C-alpha cells in the first residue's frame, strides 16, 4: 500500500546520494591533517588581528612577513597541543565531545589559568 | 527585497560587501579552521561553544606574546617587529620556536 | 531499493497481515504502538518485552522486530506523539500523548 | 569529617608526612647513586616542603579533574591525566 504521503516506507531511495555516516569523516580527516604540513589558518585574517592588538598597546608600527609566520606557527601549535590536551580530558569525562569544561581544566593544570 | 526565505535566490540573507575594516577582525577564524586545529590534535567531535572559546583563548595567547614584542621593539628603536622579536617574546616561556632566527 | 528490492519477496506478509475489512491487524503506520498502549492497563508505559509481546500472532519478525521497533520509537519521539517515563527497574516506559489531563 | 579536617590543614601550616621516613626514603635513593652520602638536616627538610607542595598542587588539579567528569573521588585515571597534560610524565 503506497500511501505516498507518509515516509515510513521511506518514500523513495532512488536519487539519494552516498553520504558518509556521522563521525566517519572525522576518521579520515584525522589521518589527512596529522600528516599535513600546511599553515592551517590564512595569513590575512590573522595579520589584521595581530596589528589591531599591537595598535592598542603601541602606536602605529611596521611588520615583516617573517614576523607574521612566526606568530602563526607558534599559535597554531599552541592550539593543536591544547586540542590534544583537551581531547585527553574528553575521554576522561567519558565522552568524545570537547567543551569549555575540557578547555578550562586543561588551561588550569598546565598553568594558563593563572 | 528578498525573493525567498532560503538561499536559493540572490542575497536574501547575509549579503556582505564590507571586508573587516573595523568589524569581525577577531572573527577571522572560521569553523573549518577551528575544526582543522582539532583534527591535528586528534579530536573527533567538538561542541558549539568551542568556536567562541578558542577565539578567546587565541586572543589571550597573541596578547601575551605581543605584549613583550612591543617592549622588545621599542627597546631597540626598530619600530618593525621581525622574526627575532617573536622568538624573543616566545622563547621566554614555552613555545620556543626554532623555525626562524639567526 | 528499500521500497522495491526488499518488498519484492515481501508481498506474502501483506496479503495476510495488516489492515483488512472487518476486524484485522493494525498497520505499521499507526496503532502498532498506539493501540497496544491503549489496550494495556496497569503499565504506566510499555517496556520492550511488553511491546514485543503485545505484537503477537501473524506478524513479520524478520529484521523488522530487530531494528524498526527502535527506529519507529525514535521517529515517534521526533513527532512528539509519545510520552515517556524513565527508570532502571524497567528499561523503558513509553506512553501515548493522551491529553485527558494537562501536563 | 573529611571536609572537617580540610579547615585544619588549610588554616594551619605544618608538615604532613613523617620526618625520618622521608629522610630514610631520600637516603635509600641517594645511596644507589652514591654510597655513604651525607645529607644536611636543612637539605632534607627543604626537599620535604617542596615534595609536599608538589603533591598538594597535584592533589589540587586531580580534584578539578574529577569534577570535570561528574565525579568527586580522585582515581588513578585522574593522576594519569594531570601528569601527562602538564608534561611531567609524557
Amino acid at each position: 500500500t503506497k500511501a505516498a504521503r507518509k515516509s515510513a516506507p521511506a518514500t523513495g531511495g532512488v536519487k539519494k546520494p552516498h553520504r558518509y555516516r556521522p563521525g566517519t569523516v572525522a576518521l579520515r580527516e584525522i589521518r589527512r591533517y596529522q600528516k599535513s604540513t600546511e599553515l592551517l589558518i590564512r595569513k590575512l585574517p590573522f595579520q589584521r588581528l595581530v596589528r589591531e592588538i599591537a595598535q592598542d598597546f603601541k602606536t602605529d608600527l611596521r611588520f615583516q612577513s617573517s614576523a607574521v609566520m612566526a606568530l602563526q606557527e607558534a599559535s597554531e601549535a599552541y592550539l593543536v597541543a591544547l586540542f590534544e590536551d583537551t581531547n585527553l580530558c574528553a575521554i576522561h569525562a567519558k565522552r568524545v565531545t570537547i567543551m569549555p569544561k575540557d578547555i578550562q581544566l586543561a588551561r588550569r593544570i598546565r598553568g594558563e589559568r593563572a | 527585497s528578498g525573493r525567498g526565505k532560503g538561499g536559493k535566490g540572490l542575497g536574501k540573507g547575509g549579503a556582505k560587501r564590507h571586508r573587516k575594516v573595523l568589524r569581525d577582525n577577531i572573527q577571522g577564524i572560521t569553523k573549518p579552521a577551528i575544526r582543522r586545529l582539532a583534527r591535528r590534535g586528534g579530536v573527533k567531535r567538538i561542541s558549539g561553544l568551542i568556536y567562541e572559546e578558542t577565539r578567546g583563548v587565541l586572543k589571550v595567547f597573541l596578547e601575551n606574546v605581543i605584549r613583550d614584542a612591543v617592549t622588545y621593539t621599542e627597546h631597540a628603536k626598530r619600530k618593525t617587529v621581525t622574526a627575532m622579536d617573536v622568538v624573543y617574546a616566545l622563547k621566554r616561556q614555552g613555545r620556543t620556536l626554532y623555525g626562524f632566527g639567526g | 531499493m528499500t521500497e522495491s528490492l526488499v518488498l519484492s519477496p515481501a508481498p506474502a506478509k501483506p496479503k495476510r497481515v495488516k489492515a483488512s475489512r472487518r476486524s484485522a491487524s493494525h498497520p505499521t503506520y499507526s496503532e502498532m504502538i498506539a493501540a497496544a498502549i491503549r489496550a494495556e492497563k496497569s503499565r504506566g508505559g510499555s517496556s520492550r518485552q511488553s511491546i514485543q509481546k503485545y505484537i503477537k500472532s501473524h506478524y513479520k519478525v524478520g529484521h523488522n522486530a530487530d531494528l524498526q521497533i527502535k527506529l519507529s520509537i525514535r521517529r515517534l519521539l521526533a513527532a512528539g506523539v509519545l510520552k515517556q517515563t524513565k527508570g532502571v527497574g524497567a528499561s523503558g516506559s513509553f506512553r501515548l500523548a493522551k491529553s485527558d489531563k494537562a501536563k
